[PDB]
RNA sequence: ACUGGCGAGAGACCGAUAGCGAACAAGUACCGCGAGGGAAAGAUGAAAAGGACUUUGAAAAGAGAGUCAAAGAGUGCUUGAAAUUGUCGGGAGGGAAGCGGAUGGGGGCCGGCGAUGCGCCCCGGUCGGUGUGGAACGGCGAGCCGGUCCGCCGAUCG
RNA sequence: CCCGUCUUGAAACACGGACCAAGGAGUCUGACAUGUGUGCGAGUCAACGGGCGAGUAAACCCGUAAGGCGUAAGGAAGCUG
RNA sequence: GAUGAGUAGGAGGGCGCGGCGGUCGCUGCAAAACCUUGGGCGCGAGCCUGGGCGGAGCGGCCGUCGGUGCAGAUCUUGGUG
RNA sequence: AACGACUCUCGGCAACGGAUAUCUCGGCUCUCGCAUCGAUGAAGAACGUAGCGAAAUGCGAUACUUGGUGUGAAUUGCAG
């Protein structure tokens, strides 16, 4: 929006806000990331530690699908069950719902948070952390593995 | 705006209500205002405030 | 109509603020411009130089925008717009817009007489 | 010579406002049309309109002739607003008149 | 429940309940912002 | 309006077809409102004819020095053609003055507009007399 | 509003097509209304002006004048009418050009083609306007 | 001359009004301008000031955090100058009276199902003109991405400030200056 | 270069202005493809328009 | 896919120092041995009705006259700014002038530049007046509380 | 004391400026960032495309295991979370 | 109630130019532009108006947009001392 | 130290110049449709060609056009 640009407020002020002494020259410090080690050294070290150098192993032709592993925490597991199925869970304590996280696009079950009180759940997943399994078991549930 | 009877009767289905959602705008609900009653005079001159 | 204003109008300055050196150069118009030059003696407010406008010259808020006749001007373009001043005839006077035809000025002038609304330029283009 | 910063076709002409905001704007406009004070404030002449919102029988949808369409507007009191539009027909001031406007 | 009268034309239920959309908030700021941006399209 | 008047004022106070502004938005700015139900033609929430359910209209009626006194009906805010309760008055000023005081202040319709309504009636009545006969005094003394 | 994709609403294109139109096209553009008597007779509203037609001027300073066409000056978008003249500074007489849309045809120069044209113009009106 | 700073005038800036053009918010400001002036209530003064604040100064409050702070205070009315969001991590929602500028669709449904009530600030004025028996709450102001980048620069000692990097991985600011094996660790 | 900002990596050092692809024909492309489908449907009638 | 060719539609684009170099006999006139370089230049009037004739002059042309709504539109002619120039009128000037502030002299300009009403009396004229009838409505919420208009009595003032 | 300008310092024997008209310079775009306005909110986004539609370059509708960003981090990695 | 300097620089509130979406108007009983020893308003950018010329268009207000404001650049083109 | 000349200055008129305003058969940009040069001699170049023409436009010794078809009374600056 041109009418809000501050250059308009500076019309008639000679230097357009860039000063009489310093002026606005083309590239008085080099272009782009020039001088990262010489005259912009302080800037890089102060704000971008680790910028220069090499670390770790290369991986030629690394495909990300091999590493696909979405995770879901314990505290979020109950939210996957439909509301109508939640009522059934509290209506019969003999059985427990079977939550197959893979059907909801999750592979591994992590163990952040707690489960609903007095509600056993059977969790079906590809992978699971030890804390997640412990919390499921101590709540009266069980873990089933799939692929 | 001049509404035909058929068009006027479709407004609830198209835009839904504050309680149930629209039938043609999947998962849409009418927005709520930050002020339920915009009549300041009633609020300011109410017995509760004036007491 | 009797003007409602009663406080006298005090003009802090009646001369205009002329742009510096507009006398010297034809291309430099008289409309005010703040001199931005580093050495500008006008900007630096040396005595015996052109004066610059500042807020201290502001007129009294009670008498601001009041014409010498004691009313404030409102520009009218037809008879309907003139009726807006019926309840403010002691405060606002009407001025017919410069581009209104002489035929429509007669209607406005006649209507203003009925409403006791002052017209600043009622004699315009009637000869 | 060459103008400063010549205009380019790949200027960002269009805008994509979120759909939910566009629906919010439409709902507000629909609600505003049922308030006679707002309708009058926008310049519409609805002094002879029987009621707002103005809902008419579905038989109006069967009208085929423009002469019958105008008679329908007269019956419901909407003709004065339509007459205002015709009487306001005028040539656009400025350069727009030679730009097919 | 509020209802709206249905005007009848010459040569032709007479009320309809007021739809909820007619009670929606009036937000001139939102309308102006949306109107200006979409009119560029 | 069908919605609260305070809400309407928030919407129409910035821009409406009846808003007349001149001399920009600086100190020289002058603002008037020209809706028929605004006694003083002032752009304010008090006198606004758009943002108040209860409004007073006083203007010449047809011919024969008749003055129209119309008030907006509280239960007809959604019926523009029947919103006004018109009362054409063609009697002496004193009789008309009592009628305005009765329909504005006595019934607690808009007591805050009693002074404006009487002045509006006084201005309208005087202009009708001048129209019939013509200007005879300049009203410049005092 | 127009809906034909082959038709332009551009002012520039309309004016160019009018002022560069060939002579055959200018003939149709230079049409005049028939008189109320001829309209009721042939059931035709407009006709291209011809050299030997008789017309009456209904607009301009020569309003009311009647005479016979003597020249259809298509290049100048005007027609010349017998006795509709003015005097130059030297006293010579020159015909005054009049746009054919500002005259009314009182008598038609009928011929084999003109009569056939009248039938086609009336045939459409007698069906598309009345029978519909 | 007078030996003062800036002619004795204040150089501080605070919001004296909302920056928004929302007509409903301005009506609420008018309502609470009157309440603060004519009552002298500290609750009303605080409410008025918070209505002026920007979006980031009115952070949302999760329903789960609302429940924890409302435990043992059923009689009191919860007041939030901001938005109340739903939290899937909370299972049991007790009945509670909550006043907020805005409720998310899921948060409103859960509160209403549990027998609670969702109030606006105009309804609060009718029930608590002086803020009597209210629980005034604020959402977490500094829990957002921008704040993680604030403070001492990432490269100075004893800094945990998050740097600005276009991606995350071994090749993005993990080298010299980030470990002893490459010059130094910082 | 100044202040705390992400390191810029704009790939605008070639003659990129000669290789800009605009999309002003996007509505036209939708129209043309719809016409092609409509024309194809009549050609293969009564065979299903969904194809094989 | 498509800044070429041919045809077509459109525009929050430019409006004759702009927009293509080119709105026009423009890739033209012109320049360069050559490869190449490359302009300026749109608008009388609705209609030529484009100024007969008289008189002066070698002629250009002037004076008068004529056409036109208009030559204060007269063939580079719509409108016709500034720099700059002539003339008439006012004024000033002992090696600059201009400029800020303050008055004065001389000009020019301004009747919303400055009013003539108001109150109380009677003479006349004119125009309307408590209580009951109708007409179309309203405020407050079934019921109370009202005004406007028309008519009829009384009242006899305004 | 002549303006504009660089300058510790300009009436300067520092430079530009004979005069007038018109033209004449922080823009567009990609990335990112803080701030603010608006919508929704553990979600959000109609973006390629499709269905259509002011007989229509707009508007309206469509995300079914789509995708982006967010919802979990640490490690060079194997991995753990 | 106190208080008033400001280069480089920052910000706010305003003035002016040309479009677009709206709205309110003006004009052959004379629009725009231009001229004026007419008058007035605003601290100011500017605005309003008388008279003249001109002979067909133009303006106010809300929103929104931009090839949007010149005394200078040995600035460009044209004109003139 | 008048008058007048000269210089400067203000106003009226007259010049000089072509700004401004209003225009526009042009330009620019976007979108769409179509696929058609040449040894059967192309693009380009040259010369010629009309009752009165130099250019532009057209044409080729059948030379601002022949023929067919459509349209249905002009062309036009003058002459015939
Ligand atoms: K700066
Ligand atoms: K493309
Ligand atoms: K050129
Ligand atoms: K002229
Ligand atoms: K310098
Ligand atoms: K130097
Ligand atoms: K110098
Ligand atoms: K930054
Ligand atoms: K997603
Ligand atoms: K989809
Ligand atoms: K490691
Ligand atoms: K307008
Ligand atoms: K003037
Ligand atoms: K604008
Ligand atoms: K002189
Ligand atoms: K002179
Ligand atoms: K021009
Ligand atoms: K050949
Ligand atoms: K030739
Ligand atoms: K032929
Ligand atoms: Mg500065
Ligand atoms: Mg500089
Ligand atoms: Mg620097
Ligand atoms: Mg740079
Ligand atoms: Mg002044
Ligand atoms: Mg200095
Ligand atoms: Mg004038
Ligand atoms: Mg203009
Ligand atoms: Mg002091
Ligand atoms: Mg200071
Ligand atoms: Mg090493
Ligand atoms: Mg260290
Ligand atoms: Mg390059
Ligand atoms: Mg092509
Ligand atoms: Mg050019
Ligand atoms: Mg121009
Ligand atoms: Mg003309
Ligand atoms: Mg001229
Ligand atoms: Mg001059
Ligand atoms: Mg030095
Ligand atoms: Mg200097
Ligand atoms: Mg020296
Ligand atoms: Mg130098
Ligand atoms: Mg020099
Ligand atoms: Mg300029
Ligand atoms: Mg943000
Ligand atoms: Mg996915
Ligand atoms: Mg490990
Ligand atoms: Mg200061
Ligand atoms: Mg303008
Ligand atoms: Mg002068
Ligand atoms: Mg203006
Ligand atoms: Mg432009
Ligand atoms: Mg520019
Ligand atoms: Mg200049
Ligand atoms: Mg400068
Ligand atoms: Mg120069
Ligand atoms: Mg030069
Ligand atoms: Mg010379
Ligand atoms: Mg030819």
């Amino acid at each position: 929006t041109t009418r809000f640009k501050k250059n308009r407020k500076k019309r008639g002020h000679v230097s357009a806000g860039h000063g009489r002494i310093g002026k606005h020259r083309k590239h008085p410090g080099g272009r782009g990331n020039a001088g990262g080690m010489h005259h912009h050294r302080i800037l890089f070290d102060k704000y971008h530690p680790g910028y220069f150098g090499k670390v770790g192993m290369r991986y030629f032709h690394k495909l990300r699908n091999k590493f696909y592993c979405p995770t879901v925490n314990i505290d979020t597991l109950w939210s996957l069950v439909p509301q109508e199925v939640k009522d059934k869970a509290a209506a019969n304590k003999g059985t427990a719902p079977l939550i197959d996280v893979t059907q909801f696009g999750y592979f591994k079950v992590l163990g952040k948070g707690v489960l609903p009180t007095g509600q056993p759940v059977v969790v079906k997943a590809k992978l699971i952390s030890k804390n997640a399994e412990k919390k499921i078991k101590e709540n009266g549930g069980a873990v089933v593995l799939t692929a | 705006i001049i509404w035909t009877k058929c068009a006027y009767e479709k407004l609830d289905a198209i835009y839904g209500t504050f309680d149930k959602p629209s039938q043609e705008k999947k998962g849409y609900l009418l927005p709520r205002p930050k002020m339920v009653n915009a009549d300041l005079a009633r609020i300011i001159n109410s017995d509760e405030v004036q007491s | 109509a009797v003007p409602l204003l009663n406080k006298k109008v005090v003009k802090k300055r009646v001369k205009r603020f002329i742009r510096p050196q507009s006398d010297r150069r034809i291309t430099v118009k008289e409309s005010w411009r703040r001199p931005k030059g580093i050495d500008s003696r006008v900007r630096r407010k040396f005595k015996g130089c052109v004066l610059m406008p500042n807020i201290g010259y502001g007129s009294d808020k009670k008498t601001r925008h009041y014409l010498p006749n004691g009313f404030k001007k409102f520009v009218v373009h037809n008879a309907s717009e003139l009726e807006i001043l019926m309840m403010h005839n002691r405060t606002y006077c009407a001025e017919i817009a410069h581009n209104v035809s002489t035929r429509k000025r007669k209607e406005i002038v006649e209507r203003a007489a009925q409403l006791d609304v002052v017209i600043t330029n009622k004699l315009a283009r009637l000869h | 010579g060459r103008m400063f910063a010549p205009t380019q076709t790949w200027r960002r002409w269009h805008r994509k406002i979120p759909v939910n905001q566009k629906r919010y704007a439409v709902a507000s406009a629909i609600a505003a049309s049922s308030v006679p004070s707002l309708v009058l404030a926008r310049g519409h002449r609805i002094e002879s309109v029987p009621e707002l919102p103005l809902v008419v029988s579905d038989s109006v949808e069967g009208i085929e002739k423009t002469s019958n369409a105008i008679k329908a507007l007269k019956q419901i009191g909407a003709y004065p607003d339509a007459e205002k539009a015709k009487d306001s027909h005028a040539i656009r001031p400025g350069k727009g008149k030679m730009r097919n406007r | 429940i509020p209802t709206t009268t249905v005007q009848s034309l010459e040569n032709d239920s007479a009320a309809v309940p007021l739809p909820a959309v007619m009670k929606a908030p009036i937000r001139p700021d939102v309308v102006t912002y949306v109107h200006s941006n979409i009119s560029k399209n | 309006t069908t919605v609260p008047g305070q809400l309407v004022w928030e919407i129409v106070k910035k821009n409406n077809s009846f808003l007349v502004k001149e001399f920009g938005n600086g100190t020289a700015g002058v603002v008037f409102s020209k809706e028929p139900n605004n006694l003083y033609n002032l752009h304010s929430y008090k006198h606004s004819g758009l943002a108040n359910k209860k409004t007073v209209t006083i203007q010449p009626d047809g011919k024969d020095k008749s003055v129209l006194l119309a008030t907006s009906k509280t239960k007809k805010q959604n019926k523009p053609s029947r919103l006004l309760n018109k009362s054409v008055m063609k009697k002496e000023f004193s009789r008309m003055a009592k009628a305005v005081t009765n329909q504005v202040g006595d019934n607690y319709y808009r007591p805050d507009l009693k002074k404006a309504a009487l002045a509006r009636l006084s201005a309208v009545h005087r202009s009708l007399k001048v129209t019939k006969s013509g200007a005879k005094k300049r009203n410049r003394q005092a | 509003m127009k809906y034909n994709p082959r038709v332009s609403s551009s002012r520039r294109k309309s004016r160019k097509a009018h002022f560069t139109a060939p002579s055959s096209v200018r003939r149709v553009l230079m049409s005049a209304p028939l008189s109320s008597e001829l309209r009721a007779k042939y059931n035709v509203r407009s006709m291209p002006v011809r050299k030997d037609d008789e017309v009456q001027v209904v607009r301009g300073t020569y309003k009311g004048r009647e005479g016979k066409v003597v020249q259809v000056y298509r290049k100048k978008w005007v027609i010349h009418i017998e006795r509709i003249t003015r005097e130059k500074v030297n006293g010579s007489t020159v015909n005054v050009g009049i746009n054919p849309s500002k005259v009314v045809v009182s008598k038609l120069r009928l011929d084999k083609d003109r009569r056939s044209l009248l039938d086609r113009k009336a045939k459409g009106r007698a069906a598309a306007d009345k029978d519909k | 001359g007078i030996d003062l700073v800036a002619g004795g005038k204040s150089k501080k800036t605070k919001r004296t009004a909302p920056k928004s053009d929302d007509v409903y918010l301005k009506l609420l400001v008018k309502l609470y301008r009157f309440l603060a002036r004519r009552t002298g209530s500290k609750f009303n003064a605080v409410i008025l000031k918070r209505l002026f604040m920007s979006k980031i100064n009115k952070p949302p409050l999760s329903l789960s955090r609302l429940i924890t702070y409302a435990t043992g205070k059923g009689d009191n009315i919860v007041v939030l100058v901001g938005t109340v969001t739903d939290d899937v991590r909370a299972y049991e929602v007790p009945k509670i009276k909550v006043c907020a500028l805005k409720f998310t669709e899921t948060a409103r449904a859960r509160i209403e199902k549990a027998g609670g009530e969702c109030l606006t600030f105009d309804q609060l004025a009718l029930r608590a003109p002086l803020g009597q028996n209210t629980l005034l709450l604020r959402g977490p102001k500094n829990s957002r991405e921008a704040v993680k980048h604030f403070g001492p620069a990432p490269g100075v000692p004893h800094s945990h400030t998050k740097p600005y990097v276009r991606a995350k991985g071994r090749k993005f600011e993990r080298a010299r200056g980030k470990r002893n094996s490459r010059g130094y660790k910082a | 270069m100044k202040h705390n900002n992400v390191i810029p990596n704009g790939h605008f050092k070639k003659h990129w202005q000669n290789y800009v692809r605009t999309w002003f024909n996007q509505p036209a492309r939708k129209t043309r493809r719809r016409a092609a489908r409509q024309k194809k449907a009549a050609t293969i009638f009564p065979r299903p328009t969904a194809g094989s």
